[PDB]
């Protein structure tokens, strides 16, 4: 029993040998093989004891991975494991960059945020990859319990140690790279709240010593590259969002879809279902029917199942015996996808009186939104809106109405439709809930047509705050947005004069094609949507 | 008249409840109908669909008849301590208003119960079971239910069932015979 | 008249629910709507009853009947609550 417990004792401490372990690590490692050495193999304390120890001895101490200081080569491999996100690519190229200057591997906590379906979570594994790192993900949205972070106690039976511990050992480096994943869902909870857990992993004075719950030793979290990723940052908690660098992924254009789709997407699942490029072909109008009819979402992610259902059926035909080589040309599409799942891409080809076409930004990605007037009723008039509008909603159209009257009387005197009718403003899809006064502006366009009876000019979407005077605010999500509007197929974009900075950060073909109007009052929106 | 005996669900064996109407106040003003009592949202909806339709069927029964369109009309159900809830008394607040509107006291011994929708026809209700063994209780000697509910009566045990006549019917046309012969 | 079918979801499986309509009274029309119909289903009732007084108007314009007359709306069943546009336009 002695001369195989001294066997488990000899090969535990060669293991130890490479860490460069610290100053009070090494003492719990000798009282706990002081421990192994007086406790029998059937005790059920060796067990504990044996498990615990092998956990110190894994995690690594002073061990820190090979990185990678070469500014060409590691450029190289981000841009040819992903398409765009410029944004993004500086960032890396700064962090190595820094790092270069200091002479030593240094962490940072960065964060991601934008639609689903971008690419924020594949970009974290070609970061690594071009750093020489090691790649870690886990997820906290919707988490609720702060033992998985830290683990729990020794002394409690089945107990393991926490994910940040779980990753020294299998990453075997001090130096690894972690991906967090919806750090915007995550809420409080009456077990208890991790958001606290989280603030010290991302406080670069906490960080620096860790406490879990098993091994109950600090150990140096710090130059580690901590990756966030998040689809909105309005949910994220305050003293989280200061603690992390906000960079913005926005989504892909049709025109972008296509390129992604050709050298990454269909690749991709190509060579995991089996086939090559000879026995399967995807053309380009077939991706582009399936970005415009088979897709609505501003990311790719849709399109990889769409791809992968296409390659499915054609590796099914090929085996079962129909064609030696499958090409899957737009009269056939139908055979592997079937019926085209969105044929109107607007809801409102041509809008009639007292209809105007909008802008809305969610977490879910860009989106379009109409607006809806007609007159109820055949001494006060009224305004009743529908649909599941928020608060702030609900008060934008009070001050678009009150606007709108006034605008009125300055400019039609004769004319006393907004004061003396019944009008239903309706925005359609009324399931979805809406919230955020970003179509005030909208709004008072809808009124005035009505009034004036005029339709207003055809592919023109607008967006914006607007006060109680016809004072233009900004709006937020001006990319996601833009986007959307692209999608759409319109032709005249309206945005406030303060969301300039935002409208012009997109890229250059996004931008081209879109003729935009920048304006701080509505006086400038009279005129574009009623030219005459 | 006015008051119209019911049938209620209770877990204490079921029991029967009462629906008593008054005229709450002595030219193109319409009256109105308040309920009392714990009534639930269901319930209190119930009394607004038998409301319209006690007000359309008096239209085609006696068209010179105007107290369900001008008066104002107090409804309440007695033992208002104990909340209540469901469209099971559906057809007996149609008997309380048409009885009030004609004034003529609704027929004696007689129990009614069932969902109504404004256009007449009677709809099934659940704890048939209760509400026959509370009728027996009660006293009554005739009991009208929903003709969708004519299984749920025959299921129940034959020394629960006899000395009772029973009345099913399709729409509240042959609930207003049957309360008011005449 | 008045009596409209429609279809509707539930748990076990497809449901049809008829939409009936009645005069409340015998000068600004009102609608009520009963049952236990939820926010969404509610304002739909009121989308479909701003159209169908305008759709009058396009269609039939000597008829006075939905601007003026009190109209009560019900859907049956009115212990299982209700909700969706989905039965928009049988209102
Ligand atoms: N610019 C791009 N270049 C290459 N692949 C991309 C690009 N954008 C998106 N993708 C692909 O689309 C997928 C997006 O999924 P993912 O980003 O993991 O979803 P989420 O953003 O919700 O985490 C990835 O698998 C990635 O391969």
């Amino acid at each position: 029993e002695k001369d195989d417990k001294d066997a488990i004792e000899e090969k535990f401490r060669e293991r130890l040998k490479e860490l460069v372990v610290p100053k009070h690590v090494m003492d719990v490692v000798d009282e706990e093989l002081s421990k192994l050495g007086l406790l029998d193999n059937h005790s059920s304390e060796f067990n504990v004891t044996r498990n615990y120890l092998d956990w110190l001895t894994s995690i690594p101490w002073g061990k820190y991975s090979n990185e990678n200081l070469d500014l060409a080569r590691a450029q190289a491999v981000l841009e040819e494991d992903h398409y765009g996100m410029e944004d993004v690519k500086k960032r890396i190229l700064e962090f190595i960059a820094v790092s270069q200057l200091r002479g030593s591997t240094q962490g940072k906590i960065l964060c991601f945020y934008g639609p689903p379906g971008v690419g924020k979570t594949s970009i974290a594994r070609s970061i690594a990859r071009a750093l020489n790192r090691e790649y870690f993900r886990f997820s906290v949205g919707g988490m609720t319990d702060v033992a998985e972070i830290k683990g729990h106690r020794r002394t409690y039976v089945g107990a393991m140690p926490g994910k940040i511990i779980q990753c020294l050992k299998k990453t075997k480096t001090e130096n690894p790279l972690i991906l967090i994943d919806e750090v915007d869902k995550i809420g409080r909870g009456y077990q208890g709240d991790p958001s606290s857990a989280l603030l010290e992993l991302l406080d670069p004075e906490q960080n620096a010593n860790f406490l879990d719950h098993y091994l109950d030793v600090p150990v140096d979290l710090s130059k580690v590259l901590f990756i966030c990723t998040a689809n909105v940052t309005d949910t994220i908690p305050e003293p989280l969002r200061d603690r992390m660098e906000m960079i913005n992924v926005s989504g892909y254009v049709a025109q972008e879809k296509l390129a992604i789709a050709e050298r990454y997407l269909v690749p991709q699942a190509r060579a995991l279902c089996g086939l090559d490029e000879s026995k399967a072909k995807l053309s380009s109008d077939v991706l582009t029917l399936l970005i415009k009819q088979y897709c609505r979402e501003s990311g790719v992610r849709n399109l990889q199942k769409q791809v992968e259902k296409v390659l499915r059926k054609s590796a099914y035909k090929i085996v079962s015996g129909e064609a030696e080589s499958v090409e899957v040309t737009p009269e056939n599409l139908q055979d592997f996808v079937g019926k085209p799942v969105f044929t109107v891409e607007r809801m409102y080809d041509v809008t009639p009186p007292g209809v105007v076409m909008g802008l809305a930004w969610t977490a879910m990605g860009g989106s379009t939104l109409f607006v809806e007037t007609s007159l109820r009723r055949p001494k006060d008039g009224s305004l009743e809106v529908t649909g599941q509008l928020g608060e702030v909603m609900k008060e934008s159209a009070r001050i678009a109405y009150t606007f709108a009257r006034a605008f009125l009387m300055q400019h039609a005197p004769a004319n006393d439709y907004l004061v003396t009718s019944h009008i239903h403003l309706h925005v359609p899809e009324g399931a979805t809930p809406k919230d955020g006064p970003s179509a005030g502006c909208t709004i008072v366009t809808a009124l005035l047509s009505l009034a004036m009876g005029r339709p207003v000019r055809q592919n023109l979407a607008m967006t914006g705050e607007v006060s109680l005077t016809g004072k233009i605010l900004p709006v937020g999500g001006i990319k996601e947005a833009t986007i959307a509007a692209k999608r759409a197929g319109v032709t005249c974009i309206v945005l406030p004069a303060e969301n300039k900075k935002d409208f012009y950060d997109l890229a250059a073909f996004i931008t081209e094609g879109l003729e935009v109007h920048f304006v701080e009052h509505y006086r400038e929106i009279f005129d574009i949507a009623f030219p005459d | 008249p006015g008051v119209v005996m019911g049938l209620a669900w209770t877990a204490m064996g079921g029991s029967t409840l009462f629906v008593e109407t008054s005229l709450r106040r002595p030219g193109d003003k319409d009256g109105s109908l308040e309920v009392t009592g714990q009534l639930g949202e269901v319930m209190k909806e119930s009394a607004r669909i038998a409301y319209t339709f006690a007000r359309a069927f008096l239209m085609q029964h006696a068209p010179a008849n105007d107290y369900l369109v001008t008066s104002h009309i107090h409804l309440h159900v007695p033992e208002g301590a104990t909340p209540k809830d469901g469209p099971s008394a559906g057809c007996t607040i149609v008997t309380a208003l048409l009885s009030l509107a004609m004034g003529r006291p609704v027929r004696q011994n007689l129990a009614m119960t069932g969902e109504v929708s404004l256009t007449g026809k009677i709809l099934p209700v659940g704890g048939i079971k209760e509400a026959t063994i509370a009728a027996k209780r009660a006293g009554v000697t005739c009991i009208v239910l929903p003709a969708e509910n004519k299984k749920d009566f025959y299921d129940l045990a034959a020394f629960i069932t006899e000395g009772l006549e029973v009345h099913f019917v399709e729409h509240y046309r042959e609930i207003f015979d049957i309360a008011f012969p005449d």
